[PDB]
RNA sequence: GCCUAGACCGAGGACUGCGGUUUUUACCUAGGAUGUUGGCAUAAUGAUCUUAAGUCGCCCGUCUUGAAACACGGACCAAGGA
RNA sequence: UUGCUUAAUUGAACGUGGACAAUUGAAUGAAGAGCUUUUAGUGGGCCAUUUUUGGUAAGCAGAACUGGCGAUGCGGGAUGA
RNA sequence: AGCGUGCUACUUAUACUUCACCGUGAUUGCUGUUUUGACGCUUUCACGAGUAGGCAGGCGUGGAGGUCAGUGACGAAGCCUU
């Protein structure tokens, strides 16, 4: 019959990548989460004890407990028309921290590094990020780059 | 039967100021005094006759 | 009107030399579209339904004034099957909005018969007259995302002479949807 | 004599979207359970103390 | 054809009259509604909406909930305005002298009103002295103090009051309240 | 109660488009152009015919 | 279809790497400028790692006929996908434009092979200068010395829905 | 920019506005039709009923994914009837 | 501030005070957002594209996404959910 | 008047554009001119499919309170009727 067991359909989720099978290099275990941190979950299947379910695997959440062995993090999951609560408790083994805060926090300070830097120069300056514009006008040389005409070549079979 | 309200005036409103200035009426250019024309309608539909004045109705 | 003039002959004296001077003169590419709903409300994907929910084309032979950027082409390439759009010129921008242009004014579709109610609207921007606003529309400018709003969705009518022989295929295939890059004005005029 | 449709999630999305699907609404302050129970009985007397020594400064400043 | 993004011929869903037939409400609603149109002071908007509202939406305000909002920092000379019952309370120590405007008063809290110094005038003498709501202070009762609101919402893990008709140790006590018979929730 | 096309009704335009006037004063919409009688396409650009 | 031959020219965009792409020309019969357009990338991926989002356009014009009023030979090979695989043809037509014997040619392998638009690629157009580089008989019949013929049974078309007098063929 | 042919409509009802011409505290084509002419008022016109012609139209109610069904109830009428 | 933590005057959490104003930090749109109570019918579904399982196959049986019919008239497919 | 392909014109949906009218929702304004309807009038814009079902506004029947100092043997009620 049917079997949906807590670690179903985890075969290759939970498996460790190739060459990388063992034990767990330490910088795991000196990374430093703060309550409010934001963590990639990522179970790892060498450390069984507080492994996230399978839904977790993948989802990147909120840190708001942190605890001898563990973080306590907050994850959004769709349960018919809204949006549930969840709080899981994982071992640091399968949290990282999540990249796009250092990206959007270098971007806090270089827009207010270049706003003093304008006021100090008294102009205005626009710290709106701008999606790709279409290209303008431009001139091509020819010179040493003569077109060269193509054409369809003819069918040949090459077996 | 509702019978009638005393707000139910009975005035007949003036009309608004309209703008129907009248121009001049503008003839075919093929209609000039001395041509010869043909009644279409009326009793004597199908005649010949000579174009004299336009007269100003 | 001046600078229309300079622009346009200042590119055509660029091409001119490009061609004298054994060059090729790569024009810019546009940076303003016209959006024309050319299908129904009905049997639409979720996707492309809320994209063209979000582009204000919620009827059919609805027309609409978009910024080209990298957000606006990949949300257009959704609603391709459905829109034919195409690059506007001056003169196109001008009829529609002087014969079918509509103010957004408290969330009521307004006529633009007076300057009153383009400025009452759009002071705040420097519009002062129905000139301005087809300037801010046709020369992609700073306020142009307030100018695009405040204009109500084109409704336009059936071509004069109609479609070609099937609509929903692609301008490439011998259709009507997509991209066609200066044929909008065709279809305009034949539509509006 | 009654095999009937087993299951479907057919239509499901269509309802759940309905009046869904709604974002869960943010608050400045959190709620504190499932907090250790150590660090939220030493936050017990930090917030204490500290209210304490707000009223004193604002205190002086009266009288 | 029109693609809705919105429900169509869709209603306010608030109240634009009373729902009472009471003659002299729609007198109060018909002078606040001129004020509400003729003077642009938000104290003549709100005043013209809270005519509106139900029994349950008008909780009565206590002589102590207004005792406490006259104690407030420069709140001891506004007009305190109430649109709804000022009732009594007999927990007070003492009542300072104000002014109040409310729908009604009891008999017991205008007793203690006017024996205090205090003027208890009707919202129509508001308008006289205070056109434009100028130095008022509106003071609104609890409104989730209600009965019913202690059964609304209720289900496992919730800590609200089921509806039960009769209180006591063979009431609703047994299984699903306690541990010792299976679960608690 | 009634809008009225600015491209059919004169007053209407002038009323919108104050300059609409002196673009019919100056024959803008028919202006010549004053320029060289050159062929600069008679070099490389032949390379449209063949290659 | 109504068809003009364009010189659509692109290249890769310009990269750090590679400032001053190699430019690549081809000759397209298209009806008009987009599906010029969009007929030139379409080769150029079957021959070159590049697309239209990674490319460039950089020149469409028309290449007019050069002699629109005299009478040629051309002969044209192709590529063509049938219902079972892929074949090359070499055809030849007479017209006084070279896009005129294109657009014979399109109706052509409509009307014998069931070959529409999509399942054909010109791969040249060629002029037969020569009465000796014309190899198909369906052509070199109009180029034998004083070619006269007549037009048997010639059939006029009335006005009319009914005629008065005896029809006749003569021409 | 100019000339030119046709069709449909006339909502509103003192004034107010935006403009233009300004020969002008005036006029206008500029916030929605007026002028004039004939005929009739035993009638031209409009409506309904019956009928003819053209075109479309399967028998309602019901359970049902699906009814005109070769699925079920219904000959008709009056009163009662949930 | 703490009774948590640190060898510590270290940190953790929460704060007092001060600086940075409409480009307050992507696009587009928004008949506005949020909240609550109460109650109806429903809980036999079916079809089309595409992915797919059993089956020789089936106007067969079973699933995935979307769109429809049911609950829908109108123009086309002569006729047809 | 078949098949493949191209073009020009033409035909018409309860669809699109403009206009009229009906209703719904929102919206403008209205008391020294509120002026015997403010549960009213007024301006503007948008919208209009629908079974099960919900709600609102109305029509009709037997009796009851009040009023029309209501109709009526000089003809009530009922019934038939292009």
């Amino acid at each position: 019959g049917k079997s949906r067991g807590y670690r179903s359909g985890t075969r290759y989720a939970f498996q460790r990548d190739f060459k990388k099978h063992g034990a767990i290099p330490l910088s795991t275990y000196l990374k430093v989460y703060k309550v409010g941190d934001i963590v990639d979950i990522k179970a790892n299947g060498s450390i069984q004890k507080g492994m996230p379910h399978k839904y977790y695997h993948g989802k990147t959440g909120i840190v708001y407990n942190v605890t001898k062995s563990s973080v306590g993090v907050i994850i959004n999951k769709v349960v018919g028309n809204r949006y549930i609560e969840k709080r899981v408790n994982l071992r640091v083994e399968h949290v990282k921290h999540s990249a796009c805060r250092q990206e959007f926090l270098n971007r806090v300070k270089s827009n207010a590094a270049k706003k003093r830097e304008a006021k100090a120069n008294g102009e205005t300056v626009y710290l709106k990020r701008q999606a790709a514009k279409p290209r303008g006008s431009r001139i091509i040389s020819t010179e040493g780059n003569i077109p060269q005409t193509l054409a369809p070549v003819a069918y040949e079979t090459f077996i | 039967q509702v019978a009638p309200k005393w707000y139910q005036s009975e005035d007949v409103p003036a009309p608004k100021q309209t703008r129907k200035t009248a121009r001049p009426q503008k003839l075919r250019a093929s209609l000039v005094p001395g041509t010869v024309l043909i009644l279409l309608a009326g009793r004597f539909r199908g005649k010949r006759v000579v174009y004299l004045k336009n007269l100003e109705d | 009107q001046k600078e229309y003039t300079e622009a346009e002959r200042s590119v055509i004296k660029a091409k001119r030399d490009a061609k004298a001077s054994n060059s090729y003169y790569v024009d810019a590419q546009p940076k303003l579209v016209f959006v024309v709903r050319i299908k129904g409300i009905n049997k639409i994907p979720p996707k492309p339904r809320k994209v063209l929910q979000l582009l204000r084309l919620t009827q059919i032979n609805a027309g609409v004034f978009v910024r080209l950027t990298k957000a606006t082409s990949e949300l257009i390439k959704l609603a391709e099957p459905y829109v034919a759009y195409g690059y506007p010129s001056l003169s196109t921008i001008r009829q529609l909005v002087y014969k079918r242009g509509f103010g957004k004014v408290n969330k009521q579709r307004i006529a633009l018969s007076d300057n009153a109610i383009i400025e009452a609207n759009l002071g705040k921007f420097n519009i002062l007259s129905i000139e301005d606003l087809i300037h801010e529309i046709y020369t992609v400018g700073p306020n142009f995302k307030q100018v695009s709003n405040f204009l109500w969705p084109f409704k336009l009518s059936n071509p004069n002479g109609g479609f070609r022989a099937r609509k929903f295929q692609h301008f490439i295939q011998g259709g009507d949807t997509g991209n066609r890059e200066q044929f909008i004005n065709a279809l305009v005029k034949q539509m509006n | 004599m009654a095999k009937s449709k087993n299951h479907t999630a057919h239509n499901q999305t269509r309802k759940a979207h309905r009046n869904g699907i709604k974002k869960p609404k943010t608050y400045k302050y959190p709620s504190l359970k499932g907090v250790d129970a150590k660090f939220k009985r030493n936050h017990r007397y930090a917030l204490h103390g500290t209210a304490k020594a707000l009223a004193k400064a604002r205190a002086e400043k009266s009288a | 054809g029109r693609d809705h993004t919105s429900k169509q011929h869709v209603r306010s869903g608030h109240r634009t009259a009373p729902k009472s037939d009471n003659v002299y409400l729609q007198l109060l609603v018909k002078l606040y509604s001129f004020l509400a149109r003729r003077t642009d002071a938000p104290f003549n908007k709100v005043i013209l909406k809270s005519l509106f509202l139900s029994k349950i939406n008008r909780p009565p305000v206590s002589v102590s909930r207004i005792s406490r909002a006259l104690k407030q920092k420069g709140a001891a000379e506004k007009t305190i305005v109430v649109v709804g019952t000022v009732t009594d309370d007999n927990r007070l120590l003492e009542f300072p002298k104000a002014t109040i405007a409310a729908l009604r008063f009891t008999a017991g809290a205008k007793d203690r009103i006017l024996k205090n110094g205090g003027e208890a005038i009707t919202l129509d003498q508001l308008a006289l002295r205070a056109p434009k709501g100028q130095n008022t202070l509106i003071v609104r009762g609890p409104r989730n103090s209600r009965e019913a609101v202690r059964h609304f919402g209720f289900g496992p893990h919730k800590g609200k009051a089921p509806r039960i008709l009769s209180k006591g140790r063979k009431f609703e006590r047994a299984r699903g309240r306690r541990r010792s018979r299976g679960f608690k929730v | 109660v009634l809008k009225k096309n600015p491209l059919k009704n004169k007053q209407v335009l002038l009323r919108l488009n104050p300059y609409a006037k002196a673009y019919a004063a100056e024959k803008v919409g028919s202006a010549k152009v004053e320029q060289a009688k050159v062929k600069p396409s008679k070099g490389q650009f032949a390379e449209v015919l063949k290659n | 279809s109504r068809l003009n031959e364009y010189q659509v020219i692109g290249r890769n965009l310009p990269t750090e790497s590679v400032p001053e792409p190699k430019l690549f020309r081809m000759r397209i019969f298209a009806p008009n400028t987009v599906v010029a357009k969009s007929r030139y990338w379409y080769f150029l991926q079957k021959l070159h790692k590049v697309k239209k989002a990674s490319g460039e356009i950089v020149s469409v014009n028309i290449i007019s006929e050069a002699k629109p009023t005299k009478v040629k030979t051309f002969g044209i090979w192709l590529r063509y996908e049938s219902r079972s695989g892929i074949h090359n043809m070499y055809k030849e037509y007479r017209d006084v434009t070279r896009v005129g014997a294109v657009e014979t040619m399109y109706q052509d392998l409509a009307a014998r092979h069931r070959a529409r638009f999509r399942s054909i690629h010109i791969l040249k157009v060629v002029e037969l200068e020569k009465t000796d580089d014309v190899k198909r008989q369906y052509v070199k019949q109009f180029l034998t010395k004083d070619l006269k013929f007549p037009l048997p049974h010639r059939v006029q078309k009335s006005k009319k829905l009914f005629q008065a007098t005896a029809p006749t063929t003569f021409y």
